RNA sequence: CAAGACGGACCAGAGCGAAAGCAUUUGCCAAGAAUGUUUUCAUUAAUCAAGAACGAAAGUCGGAGGUUCGAAGACGAUCAGAUACCGUCGUAGUUCCGACCAUAAACGAUGCCGACCGGCGAUGCGGCGGCGUUAUUCCCAUGACCCGCCGGGCAGCUUCCGG
């Protein structure tokens, strides 16, 4: 029997506890793996036991408490237990564009939007969830819908204005037979 | 061909997967490293430069290590992740992903989980200009 | 057509006595072919194993280089090459509102090791602490970096490789640096992050004898 | 044994273990939950309906203003609590039970009142959650009457009498441990933890407060001797002026007022579910947000979101391009 | 506000208010009385002394000069004068 | 193994500096604000034509060195008409020392000194008063927290002060 064991933040051990038993439930319902937080070490283990039905369940699970960790929902998540060709992929906002203090703030405002209105409109084009984290963004969904969604993501932080980026993923959700 | 090993015990090598942003490389290995068994890129599968970083050539790039390595009697494998790392992105792509998942699914027992990106302590300039990079 | 492992040889690699379980694994050597002797082959091989590997009580978070030094017949003996924390440890002890203390000593054992030793520490909130930060100001610093030092030098210039590796594992070193760190400023998460390998002596039969068996 | 709501809510099926299976009409009709009202169609019908006189309803009444909890019952928990109350004496003799209940004795800890222990999945230094113990992971677990009690309150008063209640488990209950919130201003103890103004002088000033509750009576209270729980931190700051209309959001100071109703749209309200038999039919993995609705603009956001942010203290530094809603 | 007697105020807002920044002008500082717990001998010393100050027939420090006002080693008494 | 570069995460609406700017350890060197003082001098001050030090990046002279990046430049793609975008290589430069230059959205698009006119609590440093927890109950002071108060700071919130 083996196990994984991934991290928790300082920022996330409220989440995890409000969220506890709606993370727990699916992983050791219909997917039959033994799961505890260790307090210690900060730590969500999930275990293979006995009554677990099949190989690479606990991969699944893995990525589904790594994906709520990063900051998603927890159906968002369940999304990643339920479907196969889903992946998290993530980047720093500084690695396609060197920002300094405010300029870089100014970057996340542009991927928010107001009131996140325009991260919303990507998350309905691309058919993707993004996360921003303080100078992070992750992306969940498909391959071909992450490379959407970085497209768009990338054009906003090196200078693009909202409209000009909403065309653009428009078009490409035209021409991706969406 | 192989270990002499009863059935209690597993053979544990290490698999670096390397996830560059154009391709793959899955690189089963000696528990020192030095001496290699089985790597298998994400171009060697599909015959096209576009999906040569595509989920599906990882995938079918795990299962022909995963096969090798059944016929050499590695049964279990610790895994070390990879990005390009220096100035370039420090995340392991979608493409490690789903060769550690391939791998996961063809029978292999799983070690350590482990992600030996290079990052720098203080980097050297960004391969891109001052006006931005990726689009 | 022909298969290079056919030619190969799957030789043990097993721990020295320092750690309760031994055979830490196999490796692969291609045969002797005249030229080169494939026991001179294997001998400069690191091995990554990490801690719960060796021991069963012991945490996971400490990895062990472990570098091998004679060929025995099927058996490799290896001898300590470096300690070092999992990346995920690491990443996962730097939080923002606290201040990170570093240090690093160059010391030598008593039978000829010369090590270089690098400590990490983090200020720790109290229990009934109101404010956000716990930021030590900068002679706290350097006096908890300077004690850190003292301590680490004291501890390993005392000993051989026997009882310096003996005390890695369970980390007293970092036990005691948080002991008497009190008196200054309470410290969080303090351990020897790295240990490196920078001098070794003449390379002998029996030390190897009485560190394996 | 008497069914409460909590019974049926956690479908118990517990019919067979009891004979006396006696409910109110109200603890059946005000039950809003589709699939335990089609489960009550469908199960064997040996409950009846029975109606108590109400000479035990004014002694429950008089001795619940005594043990402090009612107000933290309603009146059907009263015509329940009075049910049971009227069937052991009517069954069986009435001098086993003591009334007016024993006093409360006082043992302080330095554990914060939000340490996460009794919690299923969390473990100190095993505690696991496997297959063969989620059917037992509900609560605490330890002759012709008894209870299908679930809320703390009926079983605290309860166990202040003496009668010996059960749950949808088997075997009786002897330990009851769990939290309530206490003023510490007018010392007044409430167990409804939902709420947060609490009920005689109004403030918004309950703090966690343990209790543990004996099958003998004895009622004891543990409280945190921690200065971290009463600390006047981020309590007093400067108010805005009061504000009217259509859109304003008071800062929130009683339990009673008046706020504008700004509600989200269903389409924004909306969780998608992945294990529907009908989803893999859907062309995208997650619900379309709401973009395009009025409430979109004005940035209206549900009253669970954003918690962490109220807990921060107002006077203190948030990031400099931000803004708290 | 709109209602303060500026003359007699109360000597509760005199004594928080900064010494400059009083009615009148009033220092924080004391001359106390010090003795020695070895010898007899009175000395003057001042609250906010910067200088070491020795017993004169004894040889021995009274107190330290620190950021603010001197603390006295252990062991000897003081009183404030007048 | 060597070379040159850079000091991430910790890193904050935190700090320091006249500004430009300033983040690996240790040592040496001279500076400096603030606070504390029943210390000393006793108007010695403020703003300043002329004059004078410093002044990002780029650029120019001499020397050294060239890891990365990289204006120019050479290729490859791309099209009714593309010669900017994109990719590979890459020179000056980017690095150091000594000389020049004195320009930036060199920004708070807000001269400096002084006085008065609402409020609130966080933070940085210094000082003061304190019941308590901790350095395994510390034998006494002292460090880390906790509650206030004062002074100078970086900022914030609130207000129908008045504009
Ligand atoms: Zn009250």
């Amino acid at each position: 029997e083996e196990t994984r064991k991934i991290p928790v933040p300082a920022n996330r051990y409220t989440p995890l506890k409000e969220n506890w038993m709606k993370i727990f439930t699916p992983i050791v319902e219909h997917l039959g793996l033994q799961i505890r937080f260790n307090l210690k070490s900060r730590n969500v283990e999930i275990r293979t036991c006995k009554e677990t039905k099949d190989v690479s369940a606990l991969t699944k699970a893995a990525d589904f408490v790594k994906a709520f960790i990063l900051g998603f929902q927890v159906e968002d998540a369940l999304a990643l237990i339920r479907l196969d060709d889903l992946f998290l992929e993530s980047f720093e906002i500084t690695d396609v564009k060197p920002l300094k203090g405010d300029h870089l703030s100014r970057a996340i405002g542009r991927i928010a939007g107001k009131g996140g209105k325009t991260k919303f409109t990507i998350e309905n084009v691309t058919r993707t969830r993004i996360v921003l984290a303080d100078v992070k963004v992750h992306i969940l969904g498909s391959f071909q819908n992450i490379k959407m969604a970085r497209t768009a993501i990338c054009n906003l932080i090196l200078g693009n204005p909202p409209s000009k980026v909403y065309g653009n993923i428009r078009a490409v959700a035209s021409r991706s037979a969406d | 061909l192989g270990p002499q090993v009863a059935e209690g015990e597993n053979v544990f090598g290490v698999c670096h997967i390397f996830a560059s942003f154009n391709d793959t490389f899955v690189h089963v290995t000696d528990l020192s490293g030095k001496e290699t068994i089985c790597r298998v890129t994400g171009g060697m599968k599909v015959k096209a430069d576009r999906d040569e970083s595509s989920p599906y050539a990882a995938m079918l790039a795990a299962q022909d290590v995963a096969q090798r390595c059944k016929e050499l009697g590695i049964t279990a494998l610790h895994i070390k992740l990879r990005a390009t790392g220096g100035n370039r992105t420090k995340t392991p792509g979608p493409g490690a992903q789903s060769a550690l998942r391939a791998l996961a699914r063809s029978g292999m027992k799983i070690g350590r989980i482990e992600d030996v990106t290079p990052i720098p302590s203080d980097s050297t300039r960004r391969k891109g200009g001052r006006r931005g990079r990726r689009l | 057509v022909v298969d290079p492992f056919s030619k190969k040889d799957w030789y043990d690699v097993k721990a020295p006595a320092m750690f309760n379980i031994r055979n830490i694994g196999k490796t692969l050597v291609t045969r002797t072919q005249g030229t080169k002797i494939a026991s001179d082959g294997l001998k400069g091989r690191v091995f990554e194993v990490s801690l719960a590997d060796l021991q069963n009580d012991e945490v996971a978070f400490r990895k062990f280089k472990l570098i091998t030094e004679d060929v025995q017949g099927k058996n490799c003996l290896t001898n300590f090459h470096g300690m070092d924390l999992t990346r995920d440890k690491m990443c996962s002890m730097v939080k923002k509102w606290q201040t990170m203390i570093e240090a690093h000593v160059d010391v030598k054992t008593t039978d000829g090791y010369l090590l270089r030793l690098f400590c990490v520490g983090f200020t720790k909130k109290r229990n009934n602490q109101i404010r956000k930060t716990s930021y030590a100001q900068h002679q706290q610093v350097r006096q908890i970096r300077k004690k850190m030092m003292e301590i680490m030098t004291r501890e390993v210039q005392t000993n051989d490789l026997k009882e310096v590796v003996n005390k890695l594992i369970p980390d007293s070193i970092g036990k005691d640096i948080e002991k008497a760190c009190q008196s200054i400023y309470p410290l969080h998460d303090v351990f020897v992050r790295k240990v490196k390998m920078l001098k070794k002596p003449k390379f002998e039969l029996g030390k190897l004898m009485e560190l394996h068996g | 044994v008497v069914a409460d709501a909590g019974a049926f809510l956690r479908h118990a099926a517990l019919q067979d273990i009891g004979k006396n299976i006696y409910t109110i009409r109200e603890v059946v009709t005000e039950i809003r939950d589709k699939a335990t009202r089609r489960r009550l169609a469908v199960l064997p019908y040996e409950l009846r309906f029975k109606e108590p006189l109400p000479e035990y309803v004014r002694l429950v009444t008089e001795f619940s203003k005594k043990t402090g909890d009612y107000p933290s019952l309603s009146a059907t928990d009263i015509q329940v609590l009075a049910l049971t109350y009227q069937l052991e004496a009517e069954f069986v003799g009435v001098s086993h039970l003591k009334q007016e209940p024993q006093k409360v004795k006082v043992s302080s800890s330095i554990q914060h009142p939000e340490t996460p222990l009794h919690i299923s999945g969390f473990h100190l230094p095993g505690g696991w959650i496997t297959p063969s113990n989620i059917k037992q992971i509900q609560q605490e677990l330890e002759v012709r009457v008894g209870c299908l009690t679930t809320d703390f309150a009926m079983q605290n008063v309860l166990l202040q009498m003496g009668l010996h209640v059960l749950a949808v488990n088997g075997m009786l209950i002897r330990e009851a441990r769990s939290y309530i919130l206490r003023c510490h201003g007018c010392f007044k103890t409430t167990s409804d933890m939902s709420r947060v103004f609490c009920s005689h002088c109004g403030n918004k000033t309950l703090k966690k407060v343990s209790v543990t509750v004996s099958d003998d009576g004895t009622l004891h209270m543990h409280f945190s001797r921690n200065p971290k729980v009463l600390n006047p931190r981020g309590l007093r700051y400067s108010l805005p002026t009061p504000k009217g209309g259509k859109y304003a959001i008071n800062p929130h100071l009683t339990e009673d007022q008046r706020f504008p109703q700004l509600r989200l749209s269903q389409k924004a309200r909306q969780k998608t579910n992945v294990f529907a038999p009908d989803y893999i039919a859907g062309v995208s993995p997650f619900v379309e947000n709401d973009i395009s609705s009025r409430s979109a603009t004005l940035q209206v956001r549900d009253s669970t979101l954003g918690a962490g942010r109220r807990r921060l203290n107002p006077n203190a530094s948030r990031k400099k391009f931000v803004k708290k809603r | 506000p709109l209602a303060k007697d500026l003359l007699h105020p109360s000597p509760e807002e005199e004594k928080r208010k900064h010494k400059k920044k009083r009615l009148v002008q009033s220092p924080n500082s004391y001359f106390m009385d010090v003795k020695c717990p070895g010898c007899y001998k009175i000395t003057t010393v001042f609250s906010h002394a910067q200088t070491v100050v020795l017993c004169v027939g004894c040889s021995t420090v009274l107190c330290q000069p620190t950021g603010g006002k001197a603390r006295l080693t252990e062991g000897c008494s003081f009183r404030r004068k007048q």
